């Protein structure tokens, strides 16, 4: 998985020669930054309930069609609403998971390779899930490198979407 | 290829559950200890053609039949190839060391070795002699005391004896 | 030139992307780093005459046989003198060079691309070399990360030449 | 392509000489000043998106002859391509702000794009109102004060404004 | 562009040969066919303006939130109705430049390259142009085979959307 | 790949004789009744998009455990093939009808597929099943009288029906 | 088998997509020229053994020396008159063949892939085989499509002969 | 490439406007007329080799400094290369002859053939002499009445000979 | 491949010593014989087109169930491979004959032909008859005494017969 | 093993063509050469020991330093003059095994490839080998064709290390 | 054009090497050949006119059926005749012009590269240069290597043509 | 590439003619005079090493100005590029000394140099002032009486000096 080590090694490795000084650079730099990663990891891991029913609570504010509209991509159900809050905690959790590894790897494998083909077939809209984690970065109360951490990651997530 | 985050995070994302805090004070001791391995790294990557020049040199002293006319060694270009080898062996073992995990040893180095050398014809044996040297060296001189804050690196170097053993045991 | 900015542009750009948080982390490390690179800059560099005359006066006294016999390749009159200091020098600038910039692009690109053709063709012996290096090593004059910096860049050297 | 350092080493290099005092403070300087740039990249990598979309949308309500049909933006295709380029321009900027020196924009970008526009047909004074666009929204978002340490970025804003005039100049 | 000619031209030239029997015996097949062809030409081209009236309102009425919500992607404006005149005439125009052209070409040169990219892009939503080509090939009174093409062509249109 | 006619010349010319009469007259009755099987390829290929995605969204509703946290189908691109693959599956059965001979489907398509399936882990059950609700919806949506000449195709959609069993017991 | 139907099917596998509007067209040109190659087909297999004999005579009249020198590849014995009959019959069977087929497959890879080859080694002359198929052109009793199809295909050989 | 309904929807669509009655008319007689195009291409692709050899012997006869010894004729290679060009003269001929329209002839054969012949030193006056002697020889054969329907061609003729002596202006 | 010289230097460094007297005497007989080698090589070579038809021929007459509809050498393009085969083994003949050796056409023609011929299916023995008629017409030309200067080639003619046996059986 | 005849045979194999004259020209060239070749080889092989040992004082003689120098790659020890004798030993007969050859197959094979990195990893000189190979041409005591041969491998040899 | 010297040089050239100890015995045994070479040119080119009408003439006594057909490739007239008379001769030159060379460079590029696709097009038949190339190789009186260079020629030519 | 004997054969199809007594007489002069054209090739490939540097060497000593830094030869890289195309060069006119003819030299090493050391920036008078020393210790080792038979070698030296000035003029 793409890590800042791994990349380093990879890079090491397609030269065929040994691990030179920017590589040890950047790990440091990687160790340095792990301690707002981490800090970002916890907060967000602690109160991830309450931000998944937030973020599900916004979207249905915002678009309230989608609870009115029959349709089998519509959480005008309660089958609907439980996709909803299941696709919410999956990005929450996935960005859980690319705060700790230190680089957008668990996003670009879990979630981003493939998302377009999907949202197309099953007649999804990106805007939904976009709302969703503009309610999250408003509402993670973290401030500081911590923040700033949280606030890149789920940019780059809106940006894959958008 | 995987290091200690990699993981962590894969065997969570296939549980599919979040974090526990066990796991990220793990991870955080994991951060606390990367200056020694830096450290590691880098006196094994400078003294790397030292240790394979020593190593060469005693391998070919204490089993003279590779070197005899006839010999698995004996021409400069099996030479070279055997150097090589040694080489690229210890690179593998510093890339391991560096990632925390001997995924990339086992994948990229150490898989289908001991086929290929059944095949060409080179004994196991002496490459495997040739690893526990390396192993000695390098070892020797990662526990060098002399122009380093003094500090604890126990389990660091039994760390690397195992991906060196690990080397040895699946090459011979 | 090989430096770490560099490359990091070029890993991003052979892929057609923005620069993630990997690029910039090394980039972080790499600051955190130029103090120390700095540091053994000035140090090498405030004492170049020194230790460029040390290197030299090792090497003679090594192998007295450079100073002895006659040809072309031997230090035995002034001009093979001339042409020895001229070699330190610029061993002992270009890794100054690579002090400065922050890796190992000027050592490959000015002294280590092309050293043993040199070498084969003219007659000469790395191990001069080596030993003139390994004189400046244990005769910077420098403690801690700006001597960690200093040593490793000279072991690259070394092992090249090696 | 080079940076600022490689600049420097270079000079020094072809002059053959050791670098001075001066040149050592000015790099000093330049290290110091590396979390701002590193700000104002992260902060127009995170904005491109929406800095692009925008630019776009203002450039064909300023300029309506290019989305009506014949226009040289009439088709999925063409603005898809259109769209394409404007981000490139963007990410070469980017890439000129974190090196700090226009090498890179200069060589892998501008080389040769006018005469790549004027043998497709491509308008360059739409493509230059188009890079004043985006210029001025991502001088904007920089400049930006909320939730963030406060200090002075007056030499960083000047010289990215430097760069998307030398990439609109070079364009045109 | 993609025509059933063209296509057998390139067939046979990249083989570097004459033309055989089985290029004649698909051009025959298109002359067959041209007559429904032109039929559903001339029949969806002397209805256009009604066509494209309905399908506007069958997406206003079908999705009353894009005539109420406040957004630059929207048609809650004249300027949105304008742009969605002008969309759902653009596909009506390229459907009948495909009716007359025999074949795929024209909607895989003029509108499908690219389509996903826009649609991402500016935010707008396929399930719109899906609900305005479904109402055109409801309403657009042919009968026979050149109701069979305009339906062929109609539905490649909006597999290609979904 | 062979078809009706390739697979008839193919007989004669292994055997050597020309054609007998009663082949001329099944290649007739062959050649008289393909505008049914062009109404057939016509409507599977237009209704494609929605066979596809009806099926595999009863799939996951019958077999939950597929997109649950660890299964094979839980990621997006893990889901992007198996979507690819039922797509791939209809597209060689279409090919397969309008050839009037299965020899293109099992040659390109289920030529290994089942080792494969298995080095890489994916169920076959699963896969039967998908394939299976996907048989079920095209010979609904080809049987359709609305808006087309009324006539007898029983026999066209018995050969349908086999295709996509073969297929079902050869990815089983 | 090179036949119009596996072209199409090849065209469209090559490019992973449905099969289009135009090799529907194609193969609906197919089924349409069928009715005279099969009327062909029939025509040239009922009056196999007359064609073959009279193309026979027909060579044996215009190159007399065929049959007076002296030589392995020459019909002055009955083996020779043998060999003869026996390609004249596989150049008609082929023909019939490819009449079938709907396409020029069964030619190409039954007879002429390599014939070049084998006149030149065996020391055929491909004026023979020309003159026997300028004779049953001449002699099928054909009339309109059947007649031109029958043509065709005999003047394909021809020209690959030649 | 464009044949004729592509080059009347390309600038249709350029105009951005429907078709109107006038030219919907026109393509309506365009395939009216496609029988006659039909036997013309079969006529002519049946007779290639004859008009090419009778054009090669006709045009040595006429000019023999090409055929004698240092001429640019002279081997068997560059007898085969002039041949070979003639064939594929002739092929483009009958490629735009089918599509109606002188794009792909233009685009893929003369496109930049006279500076190759420059450069190569083939003489541009006997290939434009060999391209008229085979143009005489397919207008003969293709306004043969024997075993045909009788009906009017002069147009279609009228047309080859137009590409033909487009050619021939294109590459003398 | 290895020759004469090669084979022995070969042995020679294995074992690690000079060459003695015995070997530099068997070398120069070697070099001594060359013209008559030569001689048999250029004729060989020269006469392997009636070779190859007369032993085709042949084998043909011998075994008429090759040819007959449906045989495995039934089309040009099989009867052109079957003599393609004939000529590469004929032509890797000579290569071992100037050799010396046969490890040139035990490496680069026997090497894992059974196999191949076993999955084509084509019948080993026609091949082997086919290699003993070749092998009969080639020596008959050998040993032609016309026009040639008179002398001892017993060990040519019983080496090449060698050779020519070891493929038959390599094959069959 | 790169010989003449081997050369010649794998030439004519890459194109796929018969053995033509040119081949056979060069297989007598290296026939009427193998006189000479064979009278060199055999005199060098009859004094080899001779040759080994004045070799050797040779190298010693030139470089004393050699004698002296306490190291593992210096002669001061009976070790070390074992493996100069025996790398001069090498030399020798691998110089014997291209004369008997005809070409530098042995020597490009056994010797040359790999030459470079042996002896910058165990820190030789060229400029032993090179004096000692001097001094082999120098006492040979060969005239004529043999000598001219004796050389020319010798001057390979020699330009291989410099 | 295809020399052995130019061969050898091609050869050494393609690898970016010197010139080594076997392609200097190839030109030797090039310079050996030469005098058989330069006999067998001599004794063809001085009796060119008789060999080429005894050749002419026995090739119109083998197929006598050449100067009675009514035909554009037969010889029944002057036209005819002529053409064949400098058909043999160019074959009778390019001969010549290979042994000179010392190779079969002439023969290839001047006459064997597109000799089929000739023979094919204008209706050639190649056992009339068989005939003539036998009769020249029967009648050219010489003994010896010149008779031995010149029938090697010859029969590389028949090959060609069988 | 053309030799001597190809040039004469060419000009002699050129015309269309069999050679006359006076080019054998030639030729056969040539061909007499081998064995001192395969001694000087032999010569300069034994000596090339030691006359690239010692040219190198002295052309240093003379033009300081090139290995100060900044000059054109001033890195390992630089000055290894500068000993390859000096024994590039060397090499081309000891092809063109074997062959007998300078086509080789013209076609495939000193077309087209003069433009990519312009390009470059390599100023040709240096690389001319080199090849002149290296066509002096050339000629020298050629003339050579030591070792030798005694013979007539003023043509020789003759044709070797206007190569080596050739190049020299065409890369200055
Ligand atoms: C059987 C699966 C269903 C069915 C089909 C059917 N159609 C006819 C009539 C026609 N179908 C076509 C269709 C095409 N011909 C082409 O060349 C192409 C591609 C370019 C297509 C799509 C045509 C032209 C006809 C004839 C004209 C007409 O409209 O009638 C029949 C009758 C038998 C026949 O061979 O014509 C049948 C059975 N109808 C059903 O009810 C079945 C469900």
């Amino acid at each position: 998985m793409k890590t800042p080590i791994t990349e380093a090694i990879a890079a090491a490795d397609t030269q065929g020669r040994f691990l030179s000084n920017t590589e040890l650079q950047a790990v440091n730099g990687r160790f340095e930054r792990a301690a707002a990663s981490m800090e970002a990891a916890r907060a967000l891991t602690n109160n991830a309930q309450q931000l998944i029913d937030g973020a599900a609570n916004a979207v249905y504010q915002k678009f309230p069609y989608t609870t009115q509209m029959q349709g089998a991509n519509f959480a005008s159900d309660s089958r609907g609403k439980s996709k909803c809050a299941r696709d919410i905690g999956y990005y929450l959790r996935i960005i859980t998971y690319s705060l700790v590894a230190g680089g957008t790897g668990p996003l670009d494998e879990y979630l981003i390779a493939g998302l377009d083909e999907i949202n197309r077939t099953f007649d999804l809209s990106p805007s939904w899930y976009v709302e969703a984690l503009k309610y999250i970065k408003a509402n993670h109360g973290l401030s500081g490198q911590a923040a700033n951490e949280a606030n890149t990651y789920i940019d780059y997530a809106i940006n894959a979407l958008s | 290829m995987l290091d200690a985050f990699a993981k962590v995070v894969s065997q969570a994302d296939t549980k599919g559950e979040f974090l526990s805090s066990a796991q990220l004070d793990a991870l955080s001791n994991v951060v606390k200890d990367g200056s020694k391995r830096l450290d590691a790294v880098n006196r094994m990557t400078s003294n790397a053609s030292t240790i394979v020049a020593n190593a060469a040199r005693s391998l070919f002293e204490e089993q003279p039949q590779l070197i005899q006319p006839g010999g698995n060694a004996y021409t400069n270009r099996r030479m070279a190839a055997c150097l090589r080898d040694m080489e690229i062996i210890l690179r593998y073992v510093t890339y391991a060391t560096l990632a925390g995990d001997s995924s990339v040893l086992d994948d990229r180095c150490l898989n289908g070795l001991r086929e290929t050398y059944q095949a060409l014809g080179v004994p196991g044996g002496s490459v495997a002699a040739g690893v526990a040297k390396m192993k000695d060296a390098a070892i020797a001189i990662v526990n060098d005391p002399n122009g380093i804050t003094k500090g604890d690196c126990s389990a660091l170097v039994s760390e690397i004896a195992s991906y060196f053993d690990r080397a040895a045991a699946a090459v011979a």
